RNA sequence: GAAAUUGUUGAAAGGGAAGGGCAUUUGAUCAGACA
RNA sequence: GGAAUACUGCCAGCUGGGACUGAGGACUGCGACGUAAGUCAAGGAUGCUGGCAUAAUGGUUAUAUGCCGCCCGUCUUGAAA
RNA sequence: AAGCUCGUAUCAGUUUUAUGAGUAAAUAUGUAAGAAGUCCUUGUUUAAUUGAACGUGGACAUUUGAAUGAAGAGCUUUUAGUGGGCCAUUUUUGGUAAGAACUGGCGAUGCGGGAUGAACCGAACGUAGAGUUAAGGUGCCGGAAUACACGCUCAUCAGACACCACAAAAGGUGUUAG
RNA sequence: GCCCUGAAAAUGGAUGGCGCUCAAGCGUGUUACCUAUACUCUACCGUCAGGGUUGGAUGCCCUGACGAGUAGGCAGG
RNA sequence: CUGACCGAGUAGUGUAGUGGGUGACCAUACGCGAAACUCAGGU
């Protein structure tokens, strides 16, 4: 990508990359005072508790599902570290019925080598490289509990666009620094 | 937050309300032979005896012979988790292996005339471990008045 | 009976990624790149510079 | 009183589905008949060889 | 913190019939790349028919200052949305760098007429290298020659919070 | 031979209320075990 | 024309200090260091040392102080009224 | 509450695809996204088994007909309390200064903040240990910077943080910038 | 943009008080700080769910989620 | 009677702020988004 934008910028031209196909998804309200529609777009996406967040496959449905919940949530795009660490942090695999966390590549393997993937490192692949069973990787992983960022949100009121100084939209390369934080 | 109830509880029974010493020793065998055997026979069996009694209605002798009458059911083994109640509508019972809970005494008395032999459930079980050769017959229940 | 975390006690880490060890060898965080004289397009630098 | 296209299109998608199966299976293809949302644009090469990029300067007051 | 210059081009993303547009550029001043980015998009969408989900951002670059370390008189046109009818408004701040001196923009805006970031538009940033044409006095004071001025009543600061000195100024 | 109520002796506190909750200092009192 | 620094992100880079927790209870499993024997920071604390062996720690209560606490039941869309 | 029959189960207070409904949007509202479906052939009211209808032979099993999520779906018996509630948001009407339609709260609600509050901002509650935050603050009461940086105020009832219990036009030879 | 009038009553009174004027006031920008029964990590009681158990069976072990509440229902004491 | 970077990204509208304004009202960010109208063609 970067020797394609050098190539680009040498040559009289502007070399734009690919629109991200992957995003991360983090709860920034609470449960009370919710309207229904937003509140049921949040239990779609298994963001059942603040402070909890799941991948989502960039896609115009989705991407409709995401400005409705705007102002109650903040994403962006993830970086290839901040998934790796989420997985190994928070890395817990959905078994028949409870949420088993990923301590081994036999576990991991056992419940997904249907598609292939038997270890921590092919599902973080096909998480960030969002694949043919990017859907299959997405459910088995449990929604992932983060705890607050260390430091403090650095924004004086949390319930406002990103744009506009606050917590919530679109922080799309800034997001990592977020999760990091809250990791 | 939640989406389901709060907690919810299992929507199967787990022990029978009877407290007949037999009938929970019976309860206790089917429950082994399913976790153990996984046969859908037993596990039938298993759910059937924690019917209560009206959900358990007595299947007449002649609805065993019903049942003996089909295709290849001439020698399959009959278990009725219920009562078998007699029936004079019918005069020739086939010969046949019942196997249930109780045997009224006439019922009993034509299945001994017609060459055949009852059996309690543990007999059956021990004779098919897996539910082999049997044939499961379930008693009317729009008959019960309701 | 306890989750113990990657990225530190480097035993766990090892056990879930064999890699990892070879990941140590070189590195993997701080390879070389390669310079190169792609100087950028005149009309590039005019634009950025100029309104 | 309501009689609209909006079921005939979904039985001449039926229809269009069916003979793409056959297709993939006279032919070894994946079969590919499962409507996808839209996708993100893939990356591309722009370049101003044609026109210069103007500034706008929101002058307008 | 400081704010930033970045180039940002919008494409209006081309369809059979209508290829390769005439690639519109703006310069936009914001703390980081997604604002510049909004901000461009909210410039554009008053400017002429084009929208975010039919157009994207081809290619932004911070412009870094040609000589950070030189004074610099410039002038700055700005119109100013307050709570009556929004009016135009020339203002000149001598500044080491076009991000300081928009920066210095915002508060005065700010501070002097209680316009916010929301209600503030950049017309145009232009370095004034002559000296003839400065026209605002406060900043043609300070282009005198050998110019020097005193720090009368100078304040010092204590760790300690008490003081046996009893200092003084100067 | 109970409580409401009252007197004697011992202890404690009390500047227009008392009583209660989390938390500790001081006074009194108290059970247990030691190849 | 030759360089750094600033900003930014990465390091399955190193390392000092502080706080809480010691839950499980003979082995079985996943891993690492070793030619091997074996060892290990590898599915939950071990090793050594000192004082006391008692009102020393600790419980009950009297009372000292940091903060909070409105008067019980019924009724009322609502009560301390 | 008692449960009964089935079980991967059809579903969804959500989006996308297709289009009705509207000089006429947006939000919503209606139907579908098929295995209980499609196709070739063929048996038992039209002049004619021509056709409807239900069967047999044959062709496709699951990228099988979009996304996402689902402590499963349906079914039977019976019953304790309420059937007058109050507050807030949008639309419509009325109006110098209330009546109908929507959704969220209190009533049934603790905890932090607004010195307190039922309608407000956060967040909804097992008993404990450590850490990070929300709103709210960093002169003392009151735990936190008499923090940093840019401009304005002399007020003889200044000023001091939405709901909060709230005034402007206008006048001033007060003051700052256009 | 800031300030006065515009905004006149009756016991004495309240940005909450003390109190403040390059503010400890006003608009805005930049940092570190205090914490809720909220969030993150862990110990324990209980409810629910999924598994293991023929060698106290309603018994014992492992794993996962959760704990608001008036009228009221059930269950265990 | 059709096409259009044509009205116009205008009117209008869903969502959020301890956003401004005493009030009337207004601006911002995440979106949707027209018609009459204009040029040409049609008849």
């Amino acid at each position: 990508i970067i020797q394609a934008k050098r190539d680009a910028k040498a040559a009289g031209s502007y070399y734009v990359e690919a629109q991200h196909k992957l995003v991360f998804v983090v709860r920034i309200k609470g449960i009370n005072k919710i309207p229904p529609k937003p509140r049921k777009v949040l239990q779609l996406l298994r963001l059942t508790r603040i402070n909890s967040g799941t991948f989502v496959k960039v896609t115009k449905a989705t991407l409709e599902l995401l400005k409705l919940i705007e102002p109650y949530v903040a994403y962006g795009y993830p970086s290839y570290s901040t998934i790796r660490q989420l997985v190994y942090k928070r890395g817990f695999g959905k078994i028949n019925k409870q949420r088993v966390p990923l301590s081994d590549n036999a576990i991991i393997e056992a419940n997904l080598g249907k598609y292939g993937i038997l270890s921590i490192d092919d599902l973080i692949h096909e998480i960030i490289t969002v694949g043919p069973h990017f859907k299959q990787a997405n459910n088995f992983l449990w929604p992932f509990k983060l705890s607050n960022p260390s430091g403090g949100w650095g924004v004086p009121r949390k319930f406002k666009h990103f744009i506009q100084g606050g917590s919530f939209g679109n922080r799309e390369e800034f997001i990592n620094k977020l999760v990091k934080s809250m990791n | 937050d939640h989406t389901s109830k709060q907690h919810k509880r299992s929507g199967h029974r787990t022990a029978p309300k009877s407290d007949n010493v037999y009938l929970k020793l019976l309860v206790k065998l089917y429950t082994f032979l399913a976790r153990r055997t996984d046969a859908p026979f037993n596990k039938v069996v298993l759910k059937a005896l924690f019917l209560s009694k009206i959900n358990r209605p007595p299947v007449s002798v002649s609805r065993i012979a019903r049942a003996l009458k089909q295709e290849g059911a001439a020698n399959k083994t009959v278990v009725v988790v219920g009562t078998v109640t007699d029936d004079a509508r019918i005069f020739e019972f086939p010969k046949t292996t019942v196997a249930a809970l109780r045997f009224t005494a006439g019922a009993r008395a034509k299945i001994v005339k017609a060459g055949g032999e009852c059996i309690t459930l543990d007999q059956l079980a021990v004779r098919a471990p897996k539910g082999q050769n049997t044939l499961i017959l379930r008693g009317p229940r729009n008959s019960r008045e309701a | 009976v306890l989750k113990k975390n990657p990225l530190k006690n480097k035993q766990v880490l090892l056990r879930l990624n064999p890699y990892a060890k070879v990941f140590a060898a070189e590195k993997l965080g701080s390879k070389k790149a390669e310079k190169t004289g792609t100087k950028p397009a005149a009309v590039f630098t005019e634009t950025l510079k100029h309104d | 009183i309501k009689h609209s296209k909006c079921r005939q299109e979904f039985l001449e998608r039926v229809k269009a589905n069916a003979a793409k199966r056959a297709e993939a299976k006279a032919q070894g293809v994946a079969v590919q008949l499962k409507r996808q949302p839209a996708q993100p644009r893939e990356s591309r090469i722009v370049s101003t060889e044609g026109n210069v990029p103007q500034t706008l300067a929101p002058v307008p007051y | 913190a400081h704010f930033k210059e970045y180039q940002v081009i919008g494409r209006r993303l081309p369809t059979e019939s209508v290829p390769e547009p005439k690639l519109f550029r703006m310069r936009i001043f914001a703390s980081n790349e997604v604002i510049a980015k909004s901000r461009y998009w909210y410039f554009l969408q008053k400017l002429h028919k084009v929208k975010k989900a039919s157009g994207e951002i081809v290619s932004i670059n911070q412009i870094n200052e040609a000589h950070p370390t030189k004074v610099k008189n410039f002038g700055v046109w700005v119109r100013y949305d307050s709570r009556s009818g929004t009016h135009n408004m020339y203002k000149e701040i001598r500044d080491v760098s076009r991000v300081a001196a928009v920066e210095t923009l915002y508060q005065d805006m700010a501070a002097r007429h209680r316009a916010r970031f929301r209600s503030i538009h950049i017309l145009k940033v232009a370095e004034i290298e002559k000296t003839a044409d400065v026209k605002r006095q406060y900043v043609k004071q300070f282009l005198t020659k050998d110019l020097k001025f005193p720090l009368p009543h100078r304040v010092q600061k204590s760790t300690k919070t008490f003081s046996y000195k009893r200092p003084s100024t100067f």
